[PDB]
RNA sequence: UAAUCGAUAAACCCCGAUAGACCUUACCAACCCUUGCCAAUUCAGCCUAUAUACCGCCAUCUUCAGCAAACCCUAAAAAGGAACAAUAGUAAGCACAAUCAUAGCACAUAAAAACGUUAGGUCAAGGUGUAGCUUAUGGGUUGGAAAGAAAUGGGCUACA
C-alpha cells in the first residue's frame, strides 16, 4: 500500500509521464517551432492536446514519500518538514546539525 | 570457508558484488562500442529530406539537439529522426498546403 | 544456560603484531 | 517547549541510554550521528535513497530481532556496501543469533542489491548513562 | 601475486589531484596521515592544502500547525583536504589511488583530477593536410 | 573503589604497552603527547565538546579524587574533628589558628593571589562554601598581618598562586630589502569583509600607492583620505614615508579603515618604542570588533521585528 | 456563491503554504465502480465525530529561577525548616550557570531554558484509544470555484 489514495493518483502520473515522455517530446518540437509552417503546427497542436493529459508533466505534485504531505517537502530527502526534522533529530539524518551560528 | 577478511573481499569481487578499484564511473556500461563520430555527427540521418526546405532548418536544429545529448544511445537518436521522416511523410497534404513543395 | 566468555585482550601477548588483529575495515569490537 | 527527540525528567528513576539522554542541539557537540554516507556534501547525490533505505533497515531490524535490540542501529556505507552494527541485548540462545545474521544478510543483500556486512555487539543489559 | 609486463609505454601523470570531501574534520586529519604516510613509501612526492570549508544552512518550521515566528535552522558542513601529486607514471597512480580508496571512510567522499601528458596527435605532427 | 583504581592503572599500563607496539614507538619514552596523536589517529571523532573525543589516560585523572576510609575497623574514628562533617576544612582552620596564636606569643603585587574556591575545594578534596572560603582567607590576611616567620611563611606560599600578565603590541624586527639596500615594513590590517597589505618604505617621496593606482583615485572620499592621514599625521611622518598598498573586500570605508590598521601596523618598525603605547591608546592598532549581525527568523533586521499587535 | 478545512486576546491576521490555472484538492456539480493498491484474511478503504481520550511536534509565562526523589527536625505536621561573630537542616538528579557554535582571544549573537500553567495549538504531517460510515461519510472521470457594498491587519511605493 501507498500511503495514501493521493499518492496512487501520483504514482500513476509519474509512470504515465515516463510513458509517453517522447511522443511529448517529439510533437512538441514543431509546435514550439517558428521555422515550421504555421499548418503543422495546428495539427500537432491537437495532437499534444489529444495524448491523455494525466501523461502531462506538469500534472505531477513532489510528495512526501514517507508521510504523503503535498507542500514543506525539501527536494533533496524528498520528505515533509515533520519527518525530516523527525530524522535530523534523533541524529539518524547524517551530517545534518542543527545550525548555530 | 573464508580465511580472512581480505580474501572476503577477494571473492566478492570476483563474484562481482564488490567493485573494481580504483573507480572508473563507467564501469560496466560500454555503450555500444560506440565512437564519438557515431553521435555528433548526424548526416548519416539526414540524407532522405528536401536539402533546400525549411525542413532542413528544423531537422538540422534536431541534428544540434542529439549530437549535444549524452543521456541517449545512438539508437534512440536514430529513432527520433526517423520518428520525424515518418511523421513528415506521413503527411504530404499539409507540406503541398502551406506555400512549399515538399519532398 | 548463560554464556560468559572473557575478552580476547586476556589472551593477547604484549608484542603480538596488531595488523594481524585487524587487518581489514572493521566495527570496533571492544572484545578483540 | 522544545518536544523534540527528547526524554523527560522523571521521579529520577527512570534508566536512560547515552543516546536518549542527549538532546538535539547536542548532535555533533556530543552526541554523534547514527549513519554515515557520502550523500550530504556539497557534490553529492541520491541522499534521498540512502535515507529511505536507512529507515527500512531501522525498522527491519527492530521487526527481525524481537525485544533483544538494546540501542538504536548504526548504520554506515562504505564503498557499496553496508556495515550495519548493532549492539544486541543477550536474550536468545546464540543458533538463533546465526541463524537471524545469515537470514539478514542474504536477504538485505538480494533487496538493496549489494553486500551487506553485519555486526552483532551483544550487551548483558542496557548500559545506563542516568538515573538509575 | 601475478605481475605481467606489456612492451607499451605507459600512462605520465604530471599532476593528481585528489579531492577529499567530509564532515568531521578529524576524519579528514588522520586520512591526510594516512595519505602522506603511503605515498612517503611510495616515492610519489606529494604537497596537502585546505581549501575553504562550506557551510550550507537551511530553515524549517518549529511547530506542526502554525507558529511561522517560530523555526529551526540546520546546517551541514562540507570540509576539504586536496592531495596534490606531481609526476606519477600510469601504473603508480593505479596503485597508490587503489590503497587510498580501498580504505576511504564511510563519511567522505573524494573527487580525483588527472592531468595526463601526451605529447602530439598523429595527424597534426609536421604534416599539414 | 580503590580496588578499581589499582585495576585500571595496571590495565593502563598493559593497554599502554599495546598501543606503542601497535603505533610502533619505543614504550619507554611514549608520553601523554604521544596518547593523545595516537588515539587521535586511531579514533577520529569530528566533535566539539573536547570532553566526549576519545580518552586513554591515567585513571587519577580520569576519576575524581575520593575521600578515604575515615574510621578503623573497630568504629572509632581516625580524625579528632570528624564529627564537624568537615574535617577538611576545619583542620585547616585549627591548624591556621594554632600558627596565628603561636605568632603572637613568639612576637611578644608580583602577581601572586590567594586560591580561587575551587583551588582550596580541589586542595582539601571537600566541597566548601563561599562563607567558609571567605573566612580562611580572611584568616590569612591575618596571618599576613603579622611578623612572618620562616614556617609561616612556608605555610602560606601554600595557598599561594601566581599569575602572569603581558601588554606589548609585538614589534616586528624591521626587514632591509636587497635591491635598493632599502628597509621596509609590511603590515596587514583586517577590517570588516576587508583585508589590507600595507608596505611601508622608510625613504619615501610621500608616494602612497593603492592597487596600483594613486590614493586620491582610490578614495575619492575626502573622509577616507583623512582616515589614511591619522597615523601618519599621529607620528608627524607625513613626507618621509613611501607605501605600497594591496585591499580587497568589503566597501570604501571598510577599506579605507583596513588600510588604517594595516598602516598603522607597518608604521610601528619605524617609530620609537616610546610612541608605540601612543598608538595603542589612539586606538590604532587595535582592530574592529564590529561587524554585521546575523539576520534573526522570525525578525526583520537582527534587532528589528516585525511590528507587534496587542490586539 | 452549488461550492473546503484549520488558526483567530497577549500566544490569529504573507498564519499550516519555503506557496491552489489542470494537478495539488480535502470542495460543489453531474456521471460512473463495488473484496474496491497488498502475500492472506465476513476483509479492504474514510481529510467523518471527538485536540475536553492521545503520542507526536510546538506556542506561552521564560533569559523565570526554581523543580524533585531519599532522609532529618517541629510540647503536631494543613504545613514549615534561614540567619555565617549562624538559631535544624543534609541530599545525588533535572534546570540556570559552565562548556560548545559563530574557525584564535574576549564581549556580542546564536543555541539552550526544567517543573508546571493556559483542558493554549494541531484527529488535515503521520500515528493511534472511543465512536461511527461499508451498492457509501469508500474509490474514480469531467467540468466548476477562489466574485466585492464594504470593514479591517500587515506590507510596497510615494507625496518630491
Ligand atoms: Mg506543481
Ligand atoms: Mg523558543
Ligand atoms: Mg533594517
Ligand atoms: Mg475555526
Ligand atoms: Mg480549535
Ligand atoms: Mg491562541
Ligand atoms: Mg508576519
Ligand atoms: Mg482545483
Ligand atoms: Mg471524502
Ligand atoms: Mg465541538
Ligand atoms: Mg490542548
Ligand atoms: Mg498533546
Ligand atoms: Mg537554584
Ligand atoms: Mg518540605
Ligand atoms: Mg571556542
Ligand atoms: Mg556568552
Ligand atoms: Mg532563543
Ligand atoms: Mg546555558
Ligand atoms: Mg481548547
Ligand atoms: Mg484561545
Ligand atoms: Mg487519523
Ligand atoms: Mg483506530
Ligand atoms: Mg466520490
Ligand atoms: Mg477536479
Ligand atoms: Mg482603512
Ligand atoms: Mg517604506
Amino acid at each position: 500500500y501507498y500511503v495514501d489514495w493521493k499518492m496512487l493518483r501520483d504514482v500513476k502520473r509519474r509512470k504515465m509521464a515516463y510513458e509517453y515522455a517522447d511522443e511529448r517530446l517529439r510533437i512538441n518540437s514543431l509546435r514550439k517551432n517558428t521555422i515550421l509552417p504555421k499548418d503543422l503546427q495546428e495539427v500537432a497542436d491537437e495532437e499534444i492536446a489529444s495524448l491523455p493529459r494525466d501523461s502531462c508533466p506538469v500534472r505531477i505534485r513532489n510528495r512526501c514519500v514517507m508521510t504523503s504531505r503535498p507542500r514543506g517537502v525539501k527536494r533533496r530527502w524528498r520528505l515533509s518538514r515533520i519527518v525530516f526534522r523527525h530524522l535530523a533529530d534523533h541524529g539518524q539524518l547524517s551530517g545534518v546539525q542543527r545550525a548555530m551560528w | 570457508p573464508f580465511q580472512n577478511g581480505f580474501e572476503e573481499m577477494i571473492q566478492w569481487t570476483k563474484e562481482g558484488k564488490l567493485w573494481e578499484f580504483p573507480i572508473n564511473n563507467e564501469a560496466g556500461f560500454d555503450d555500444d562500442g560506440s565512437e564519438f563520430h557515431e553521435h555528433i555527427f548526424l548526416d548519416k540521418y539526414l540524407q532522405d529530406f528536401p536539402k533546400q526546405g525549411p525542413i532542413r532548418h528544423f531537422m538540422e536544429l534536431v541534428t544540434c539537439g542529439l549530437s549535444k545529448n549524452p543521456y541517449l544511445s545512438v539508437k534512440q537518436k536514430v529513432e527520433h529522426i526517423e520518428w520525424f521522416r515518418n511523421y513528415f511523410n506521413e503527411k504530404r497534404v499539409i507540406l503541398k498546403e502551406s506555400g512549399i513543395q515538399l519532398n | 544456560r548463560r554464556k560468559a566468555l572473557p575478552p580476547r585482550t586476556e589472551k593477547m601477548a604484549v608484542d603480538q603484531d596488531w595488523p594481524s588483529v585487524y587487518p581489514v575495515a572493521a566495527p570496533f569490537k571492544p572484545s578483540a | 517547549k522544545n518536544r523534540a527527540a527528547r526524554v523527560r525528567v522523571s521521579k529520577g528513576d527512570k534508566p536512560v541510554t547515552y543516546e536518549e539522554a542527549h538532546a538535539p542541539h547536542y548532535i555533533a557537540h556530543r552526541k554523534g550521528w547514527l549513519s554515515l554516507h557520502t550523500g550530504n556534501l556539497d557534490g553529492e547525490d541520491h541522499a534521498a535513497e540512502r535515507t529511505v533505505e536507512d529507515v527500512f533497515l531501522r525498522k527491519f531490524m527492530l521487526g527481525t530481532f524481537p525485544g533483544c535490540l538494546a540501542d538504536q542501529l548504526v548504520l554506515k556505507r562504505r564503498a557499496n556496501q553496508l556495515e550495519i552494527c548493532a549492539l544486541v541485548l543477550r536474550q536468545l540462545p546464540p543458533h538463533k543469533f546465526y541463524f537471524l545474521v545469515g537470514y539478514s544478510e542474504t536477504l538485505l543483500s538480494h533487496f538493496y542489491k549489494c553486500p551487506v556486512h553485519l555486526h552483532l555487539q551483544t550487551v548483558p543489559s542496557k548500559v545506563v548513562y542516568k538515573y538509575i | 601475486p601475478e605481475i605481467t609486463i606489456s612492451d607499451e609505454p605507459d600512462t605520465l601523470y604530471k599532476r593528481l589531484s585528489v579531492l577529499v570531501k567530509g564532515h568531521d574534520k578529524a576524519v579528514l586529519d588522520s586520512y591526510e596521515y594516512f595519505a602522506v604516510l603511503a605515498a612517503k613509501e611510495l616515492g610519489i612526492s606529494i604537497k596537502v592544502h585546505e581549501p575553504p570549508r562550506k557551510i550550507e544552512r537551511f530553515t524549517l518550521l518549529k511547530s506542526v500547525h502554525i507558529f511561522k515566528k517560530h523555526r529551526v535552522q540546520y546546517e551541514m558542513r562540507t570540509l576539504y583536504r586536496c592531495l596534490e601529486l606531481e609526476h606519477l607514471t600510469g601504473s603508480t597512480a593505479d596503485v597508490y589511488l587503489e590503497y587510498i580508496q580501498r580504505n576511504l571512510p564511510e563519511g567522505v567522499a573524494m573527487e580525483v583530477t588527472k592531468t595526463k601528458l601526451e605529447q602530439l596527435p598523429e595527424h597534426i605532427r609536421k604534416p599539414i593536410w | 573503589t580503590v580496588d578499581f583504581i589499582k585495576k585500571q592503572i595496571e590495565e593502563f599500563n598493559i593497554g599502554k604497552r599495546h598501543l606503542a607496539n601497535m603505533m610502533g614507538e619505543d614504550p619507554e619514552t611514549f608520553t601523554q603527547e604521544d596518547i593523545d596523536r595516537a588515539i587521535a589517529y586511531l579514533f577520529p571523532s569530528g566533535l566539539f565538546e573536547k570532553r566526549a573525543r576519545p580518552i586513554m589516560k591515567h585513571p587519577e585523572e580520569i576519576f575524581p579524587k575520593q575521600r578515604a576510609i575515615q574510621w578503623g575497623e573497630d568504629g572509632r574514628p581516625f580524625h579528632f574533628l570528624f564529627y564537624t562533617g568537615k574535617q577538611s576544612y576545619y583542620s585547616l582552620m585549627h591548624d591556621t589558628y594554632g600558627k596565628l596564636l603561636d605568632v603572637e606569643k613568639h612576637h611578644n603585587p608580583i602577581g601572586s593571589r590567594w586560591l580561587i574556591k575551587e583551588e582550596l575545594e580541589e586542595m582539601l578534596v571537600e566541597k566548601l562554601s563561599d562563607q567558609d572560603y571567605a573566612q580562611f582567607i580572611r584568616l590569612l590576611e591575618r596571618l599576613s598581618a603579622l611578623p612572618c616567620g620562616a614556617t609561616e611563611e612556608d605555610f602560606v606560599n601554600r595557598f599561594r598562586r601566581s599569575i602572569p600578565x603581558x601588554x606589548x603590541x609585538x614589534x616586528x624586527x624591521x626587514x632591509x630589502x636587497x635591491x635598493x639596500g632599502m628597509a621596509f615594513s609590511r603590515g596587514e590590517g583586517k577590517r570588516k569583509t576587508a583585508k589590507a597589505e600595507v608596505v611601508v618604505y622608510g625613504q619615501g617621496s610621500g608616494r602612497i600607492d593603492v592597487n596600483g593606482v594613486d590614493y586620491l583615485l582610490y578614495f575619492p572620499v575626502t573622509q577616507d583620505r583623512e582616515q589614511l592621514m591619522f597615523p601618519l599625521h599621529f607620528l608627524d611622518r607625513l613626507g618621509k614615508h613611501d607605501m605600497t598598498c594591496a585591499v580587497s573586500g568589503g566597501g570604501r570605508s571598510a577599506q579605507a579603515g583596513a588600510v588604517r590598521l594595516a598602516m598603522a601596523r607597518a608604521l610601528c618598525s619605524f617609530v620609537t618604542e616610546d610612541e608605540v603605547e601612543w598608538m595603542r591608546q589612539a586606538g590604532l592598532l587595535t582592530a574592529d570588533p564590529r561587524v554585521r549581525e546575523r539576520k534573526k527568523p522570525g525578525q526583520e533586521g537582527a534587532r528589528r521585528k516585525f511590528t507587534w499587535k496587542k490586539r
